[PDB]
């Protein structure tokens, strides 16, 4: 699975909650189950469809 | 300080919420006895001995926050 | 600049309302200072500093 930690919580911009803020971390699982990336770092919303 | 790509044009595969499937059950607490799940000491072993140790635990018996992934929609290939 | 009051509206996940904070300032000393605090950790992991 994939987990990703913050201290700020925010809610979106429809309303529901779950923007967080400022430095934070995520992992990612991949190669079919072997490879952990792990970071702390900043994320950055795009503004797509 | 770090380097990394980007991937795309900023145009998100199309995300349902759709958790009412995904709310089904397969009930499994935890078990100690069965040692489910508990941190070692982190810091010396011992052997064929029982101690005390003050440590981070969940409660025996916890039912948990089970989730589960699946594929989205697909229509032949 | 000293006695700067800083304030930012939090969200009803961490229960709302403000969290605030005042904050002031020192110039320098000619020899400029540092704190540093030290702490060792003792049977944690394997000795080896
Ligand atoms: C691990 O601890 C157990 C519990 O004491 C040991 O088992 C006993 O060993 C003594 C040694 O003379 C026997 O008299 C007892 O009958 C044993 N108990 C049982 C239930 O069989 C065991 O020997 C220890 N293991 C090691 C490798 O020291």
């Amino acid at each position: 699975p994939a987990f990703m930690l913050g201290s700020s919580v925010g809610n979106f911009s429809d309303g529901k909650m779950g923007r967080f803020f400022n430095h934070t971390l995520v992992l990612l699982p991949d190669g079919c189950g072997t490879l952990l990336r792990a970071f702390y770092c900043i994320l950055e919303p795009r503004s797509g469809n | 300080v770090d380097v990394g790509p980007d991937s795309v044009k900023s145009a998100c595969i199309e995300v349902d919420i759709q958790q009412t499937f995904f709310d089904k059950t397969w009930p499994r607490p935890i078990d100690v006895s069965k040692a489910d799940g508990i941190i070692y000491p982190q810091g010396r072993t011992y052997s064929n001995i029982t101690i005390t140790y003050q440590g981070l635990f969940p409660y025996q018996g916890d039912h948990g926050d089970m989730y589960v992934y699946s594929a989205g929609h697909a229509t032949g290939t | 600049e000293d006695g700067d009051y800083y304030r930012k509206q939090l969200s009803p996940l961490e229960g709302g309302g403000w969290l605030v904070a005042s904050g002031s300032t020192v110039a320098m000393t000619e020899q400029l200072q540092m704190g540093f605090g030290i702490t060792v950790q003792y049977g944690t992991d394997t000795n080896s500093v």
